[PDB]
């Protein structure tokens, strides 16, 4: 079990560490949060009292080194850092832990949660997302654009996700035009699966990153990245039985995780019900047809 | 974005363009089997292609033997009518490519798109007005043209007739959809009105008769008639 510790809380902001989040006032005694399991990615972020636009966070992994958050006054921001002095680090910890100002991540132990919505995500292909090779850890906001989107302003900022477009030379060989845009099989399995990302686990795992993103930040672009993702498997008549039992658990507990009062703007209609009631699909994505028609009858 | 009412000089100026109406590329008669059931027997088709300045219609004639063994033949047309003006455009000279394809129909937007990948600056556009291209198949020697062919066939057609050297492209464009209009709402009627004078003939390689100015004056009145009573008799106005 690994700890995020934090130098102060000087301003009032929600943190939230992966599904859970805590309000700390300003100036609260407040030096982080231990007890987080070792093993998944993870996500810390925050939301000003003052500001609620703007939220952002930090994409990190414990055993990739030992961070902590300080808030800086001058760019109005809790940053994350890497400590390289490992005792150092003990030391501070131990101290905060002695003092009990830390709160515990709080997992209960029936809960699968949070392995379910990070299964496939890997720290590493979130640096190739989001590109800043001198940290360990990867910052994104509400605001950050895709790569896509910068198509159609500065790219030290985008979201790196893999270009998806249905009306392209990359998804449309040359003489089954329309076989190809019926039956996006070519596109799914030869282009994206075989060629780009190598195997279903990558494609999955930057699905899972896209979706989370969309959540925790309500990043647009990594909306409709998730929903382009999705669309590209149910439009595809021929995928492998072990990507649509698997897609149908990946979609399932984002949909159960969601918050109920987002489902407004994080879930497009046209995909939603193309993908469970029209697309070749449309009969293998049983238990997110059932919880999609329990939870939002009204979107569909 | 959309063609309509706003944006209609447009088509007369010297960007080139075409306009593609596939509403009689595929068609069927519909009858009873000796059991009883409904089955379509497809006839010849035809994609109407036009450059409203010049008047130029490459139809390309839709042999029914396209539709053997194929499935979902509705949805097919739409595809083969956007390969076959992809394959049209390919064979003119860079020069004489349009920038703009208008489509009548929305749906055939996504299949010219897929289609024309290979033109990224050819735009495709729909369109809000209800053109009256349907009855082409009212202009005789089209309609004669497309059942007599035994194998896929491009004719070259002008659908203006001289009437260029009179007459603006606006007004003959004009012209044509009073026409198409009349023959569209009341087939009868509107041909009556082309052919009632005996004196007055279509030359071999024209499509509407040979009428003097005064004549045209008279007839598309004739025209404009028959369509308001068409529609009184409709909505009961
Ligand atoms: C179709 C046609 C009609 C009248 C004049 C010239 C043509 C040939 C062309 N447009 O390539």
């Amino acid at each position: 079990m690994n700890t995020v510790p934090f130098t102060s809380a000087p301003i009032e902001v929600t943190i939230g560490i992966d599904q859970y989040s805590f309000n700390v006032k300003e100036n609260q005694p407040f030096h982080g949060i231990k007890d987080i399991p070792i093993g998944h990615v993870h996500v810390i972020h925050f939301q000003h009292a003052d500001n609620s636009s703007m939220r952002y966070g930090y994409w990190f992994d414990c055993r990739m080194g030992n961070f902590y958050i300080q808030y800086d006054p001058k760019d109005g921001l809790y940053k994350m850092m890497e400590e390289r002095d490992g005792a150092k680090f003990e030391n501070i910890v131990h101290n905060f832990k002695e003092r009990q100002m830390m709160v515990s991540y709080p997992k209960i132990d029936e809960d699968d949660t949070w392995y379910n919505l990070t299964e496939f995500v890997q720290m590493d292909k979130i640096r190739k997302i989001v590109r800043k090779d001198e940290n360990q850890f990867s910052y994104v906001d509400s605001s950050m654009t895709t790569v896509q989107e910068n198509e159609l302003s500065d790219p030290a900022h985008s979201l790196n996700y893999t270009v998806i477009n249905f009306k392209s030379r990359e998804a449309i060989r040359p003489g089954h035009e329309m076989e190809d845009f019926l039956d996006k099989s070519y596109y799914l399995n030869t282009v994206m699966l075989q060629g780009i990302f190598k195997n279903s686990s990558n494609y999955f795992g930057e699905l899972q990153f896209a979706f989370l993103n969309a959540m925790f930040f309500g990043n647009y672009g990594s909306s409709l990245q998730w929903h382009a993702m999705i669309e590209l498997i149910c439009s595809s008549a021929t995928v492998p039985k072990h990507m649509l039992d698997k897609l149908d658990e990946i979609l399932y507990y984002q949909i159960k995780t969601l918050p109920e009062q987002y489902s407004d703007i994080l879930l497009n209609e046209r995909v939603w019900n193309i993908c469970l009631y029209s697309s070749f699909q449309k009969n293998s994505l049983h238990n997110t047809e059932k919880i999609m028609e329990n939870k939002y009858p009204e979107l569909l | 974005g959309a063609m309509n009412s706003s944006n209609y000089a447009e088509l007369f100026n010297n960007d080139i363009k075409l306009f593609v109406d596939d509403t009689n590329v595929y068609r069927v008669t519909v009858h009873k089997t000796f059991e009883g059931n409904v089955a379509t027997k497809a006839i010849n088709g035809c994609i109407f292609t036009l450059n409203p300045k010049t008047g130029h219609l490459f139809l390309k004639i839709i042999h029914t033997s396209v539709w053997a063994g194929q499935k979902r033949l509705s949805q097919l047309a739409k595809w083969k009518t956007a390969e076959e003006v992809s394959a049209l455009v390919r064979s003119l000279p860079k020069e004489e490519q349009p920038k703009q394809i208008i489509v009548t129909r929305k749906a055939m937007l996504d299949p010219l798109e897929v289609h024309m990948l290979d033109f990224p600056n050819i735009a495709i556009r729909p369109t809000e007005l209800r053109l009256p291209f349907s009855a082409a198949m009212s202009i005789d020697k089209l309609s004669d043209v497309v059942m007599k062919a035994t194998e896929p066939q491009m004719v070259l057609f002008n659908i203006y007739d001289d009437w260029l050297d009179r007459i603006s492209s606006y007004t003959a464009f004009s012209r044509l959809t009073l026409l198409l209009r009349a023959l569209k709402t009341n087939e009868e009627s509107a041909k009556m009105i082309l052919l009632s004078d005996p004196t007055i003939t279509i030359k071999s390689y024209h499509l509407w008769p040979s009428f003097t100015d005064e004549q045209w004056i008279t007839i598309e009145s004739q025209m404009r008639d028959l369509i308001l009573t068409e529609y009184g008799r409709k909505y009961n106005v």
